[PDB]
């Protein structure tokens, strides 16, 4: 029937979105 | 267990949720001729005689 259905969840992974963004070692 | 750290004890329980919400999708969906078995008490008569 209609409403019957199950949600599946996408989340962006990216440097950005890890705060991985500007990660340095180095001067 | 005591040696569980936070995040597995987050990690568990969001899986448990889940499995939760698993059950009470099936107890809601499922459904037999128009007739919702397992959302509500009830009673099914079947005539068996003539």
């Amino acid at each position: 029937n209609d409403n019957q259905t199950i949600t599946i969840d996408l989340k962006q992974i990216d440097a950005k979105t890890l705060g991985l963004d500007g990660f340095s070692v180095k001067n | 267990t005591g040696t569980n750290s936070e995040s597995d004890l987050s990690s568990i329980q969001d899986e448990i949720k889940s499995r939760l919400d698993e059950i009470d999708r099936v107890s809601g969906q499922t459904q037999f001729n128009g007739v919702n078995v397992l959302a509500k008490n009830g009673s099914m008569k079947i005539q068996v005689g003539a």
